[PDB]
RNA sequence: GAACUGCAUCUGAUACUGUUGAGCUAGAGUAUGUGAGAGGAAGGUAGAAUUCCAGGUGUAGCGGUGAAAUGCGUAGAGAUCUGGAGGAAUACCGAUGGCGAAGGCAGCCUUCUGGCAUAAUACUGACACUGAGGCUCGAAAGCGUGGGUAGCAAACAGGAUUAGAUACCCUGGUAGUCCACGCCGUAAACGAUGUCUACUAGUCGUUGGGUCCGGACUUAGUGACGCAGCUAACGCAAUAAGUA
RNA sequence: UUUAUUAAAAACACAGCACUCUGCAAACACGAAAGUGGACGUAUAGGGUGUGAUGCCUGCCCGGUGCUGGAAGGUUAAUU
């Protein structure tokens, strides 16, 4: 999983201000890193169905946040998914 | 306070003469500590610090 | 793994080939090669002494080091090749001093790893050890029967032996045939199971695929006349006789083992 | 990640236990490992007969190491033929004080 | 005359809905610290017990039933002791206890991993609820391929009981049950109670927290009662079947 | 594929399935033996037998004759 050291590094790169950690950009960035990290766990444990329900949840959460940005600030959205490759 | 599987002397009074874990309705220990009691005895049994049963 | 063929032809409808994309696509190491011509299952009298042999593709013989007498000299797996002479794959070894050899390939053995031989060797797939230096319970192959003679047992694709234990100067083994056997503890074995574990899983698909392998058609004995087979004879279809070979020997349970000098090397067999 | 490992050595092979412990000690200390505790409980009367013996030698030593070195340790214990039993734990903290058994 | 509920076009109003700009934190989320758990996946291992194989002691029964008989046993059973093989399940703990969306999940250990509970601060600022189609997961049985196979046991065989007994009971016993990878997509899959909100007497337990002074309070679960209210009645009753 | 020269087929073969044998000086086969094949292969291999892609499947009978296992008892060769 993601450690504290790198988790704070993604926040520091997607900061919308001083130690916010709550903006749609930082949340989507945190979910994106977490989702990609779990791709290694599910490659070795594909029968893990109870953990995968958790993975879908943050995939669903990330989609809801991206929908919110697209409706809120289009420029903030097209730029964010350019960095995250979504 | 705290419980470990190396408290063999302390684990003796929570196990019966034939080696079964005493239920909480007798000793009166808390549910939280009984769970820690059970796993510590289970580990001590594995290391041959406590008998599984009194005939082997 | 296996890959089914599309039914584009009736001859391709049940072709299920084993495919290994990790095995060498080039040619075998030239110096470890020998000319080898088909015999048609004929002996020095020119007589068919084993039927249904004849035909097939020309193939060289790869000289497999079944002995592994280069002890305490590490060798690295140069490449894993396909061998037409056997069902197992073969690893091209590359010894420190530059000498190159072929060995049977373990399933858990890739290109680049180092393989060891001798008595002070790690317990990893590929290493060749005397049966006393192998802990009980590990899965082995390439079992020696005589000391210094080379691997005899467990040499086919997917072959494996269970080292059950020791009872003195013998080593109790459990062969894939279900027979428990004792072997001198000074004999050698290789760690791991033999590669190409999905060989029995294949399907040739058509009569010509068996012709490519040197196998000729087989005629059932009840399709013959009584002058050719004990099963031959009859108006219409009929067996009439207890099942038997064309030489008059039962083929439905008659045990055929003559050895009385190796009878003490066999602990038991398995009933199922 | 801290680990608490307890070994069960055969009583006959208790003469090389000191050389057995240091072999793992040097292995852990080599790979940036810290030995927070080490004690020899000595010969102890087993609760039940393991492998047709009634007494055995107990060794406990809490260590800290990485996953790679722990895999090396577990392999050594299994192929040792003197360690008749072993128990590896994952401890959240580092334990240094002498255990109540010693 | 009235009406033809209508339709159209202008004008006015701005409480509500719609569309928009800015702002807010109370719904929903994020970061940080602790905690509990049979949550999931992969490996390893431990101890009882059954079965089988091989020996030692030993002799005439064992087994089974309401009775028997089939069966096993003088080729030495059953019982008892010592070894070996193997598979499956994990006694006690054990709990209207816990975890999980449901299905479900219990020896112990390591690795990978999901959610939840909890005090405070910081942050985003309605990002919410529900959801046709759709997709995912989904007990047991069953199917495909490949392994395994101790116990139990459909089918099947025999012994009984009976008028008969394709049963219940007895002795055996194969698929299955176990493992890997896939299908199946169904259960009284039930709380026979869709999900999410807010509000409405109280009492007594219990699980995981938290804060105070052995108690007190406050949370998130899980129960037993019991008002008002609801109900054909049974009964439900802050975990509603009450009020919306 | 086959009855060269009256039978080309539903016959044989066939991929696939099953049983069974075989631990390597393998079983099995040629041979008088040496020597060979099987095979410079090794139970995912090799032999024999039956059946004959595939789909759904494959019931009951071990009395006879085989085959496998067992030896309590009966009978039993040369020999002495």
């Amino acid at each position: 999983m993601l450690t504290n050291s790198d988790r704070e590094q993604i926040i520091a790169q997607y900061q919308r201000g001083e130690n916010d950690t709550g903006s749609p950009e930082v949340q989507v960035a945190l979910l994106s890193a977490r989702i990609n990290d779990l791709q290694n766990h599910f490659k070795a444990h594909k029968a893990d169905h109870h953990s995968r329900r958790g993975l879908i949840r943050m995939v669903n959460t990330r989609r809801k946040l991206l929908d919110y940005l697209k409706g809120k600030d289009l420029g903030r959205y097209t730029t964010l998914i350019s960095q995250l490759g979504l | 306070t705290h419980i470990d599987y190396k408290d063999v002397e302390l684990l003796k009074q929570y196990i019966s003469e034939n080696g079964k874990i005493v239920p909480s309705r007798i000793t009166g220990t808390s549910t939280k500590y009984q769970r820690q009691l059970a796993t510590a005895i289970k580990q001590a049994r594995y290391l041959s610090l406590l008998p599984y049963t009194d005939n082997h | 793994p296996i890959v089914k063929a599309k039914p584009t032809s009736p001859g391709r409808r049940f072709v299920e080939k084993v495919v290994h994309p990790h095995l060498y696509k080039g040619r075998p190491f030239a110096a470890l090669l020998e000319s080898k011509s088909k015999t048609g299952g004929r002996n020095n009298n020119g007589r068919i002494t084993t039927r249904h042999i004849g035909g097939g593709h020309k193939q060289h013989y790869r000289i497999i080091d079944f002995k592994r007498t280069k002890d305490n000299i590490p060798a690295t797996v140069e490449r894993i090749e396909y061998d037409p002479n056997r069902t197992a794959h073969i690893a091209l070894l590359k010894y420190a001093d530059g000498e190159r050899r072929y060995i049977i390939a373990a399933k858990k053995q890739a290109v680049g790893d180092t393989v060891m031989s001798g008595e002070a060797s790690p317990i990893r797939p590929g290493n060749c050890l005397p049966l006393k230096n192998i802990p009980l319970g590990t899965v082995i192959h390439n079992i020696e029967l005589k000391i210094g003679k080379g691997a005899q047992m467990a040499r086919a694709a997917g072959a494996s032996v269970q080292l059950l234990g020791r009872d003195g100067i013998y080593a109790i083994l459990r062969l894939r045939s279900g027979e428990t056997r004792r072997v001198h503890v000074n004999c050698r074995a290789v760690i791991g199971e033999v590669s190409n574990t999905e060989n029995n899983l294949k399907s040739l698909g058509k009569a010509g695929a068996s012709r490519w392998r040197g196998i000729r058609p087989s005629v059932r004995g009840v399709a013959m006349n009584p002058v050719d087979h004990p099963h031959g004879g009859g108006e219409g279809r009929n067996k009439g006789r207890h099942p038997t070979s064309p030489w008059g020997q039962k083929s439905k349970g008659l045990k055929t083992r003559h050895n009385k000098r190796t009878d003490s090397m066999i602990i038991r067999r398995a009933k199922k | 990640r801290h680990y608490e490992v307890v070994l069960l050595v055969h009583p006959d092979q208790s003469d090389q236990v000191v050389g057995m412990v240091e072999r793992y000690i040097k292995l852990v200390q080599d790979n940036n490992g810290i030995i927070h505790r080490l004690e020899d409980w000595g010969r102890r009367q087993l609760a039940y007969p393991i492998n047709k013996i009634h007494k055995a030698h107990y060794v406990l030593f809490n260590i800290e190491t990485n996953g790679e070195t722990l895999a090396e340790l577990e392999e050594l214990f299994r192929y040792n033929d003197a360690i008749i039993r072993s128990l590896v734990m994952r401890r959240d903290d580092a334990i240094t004080e002498e255990s109540q058994l010693a």
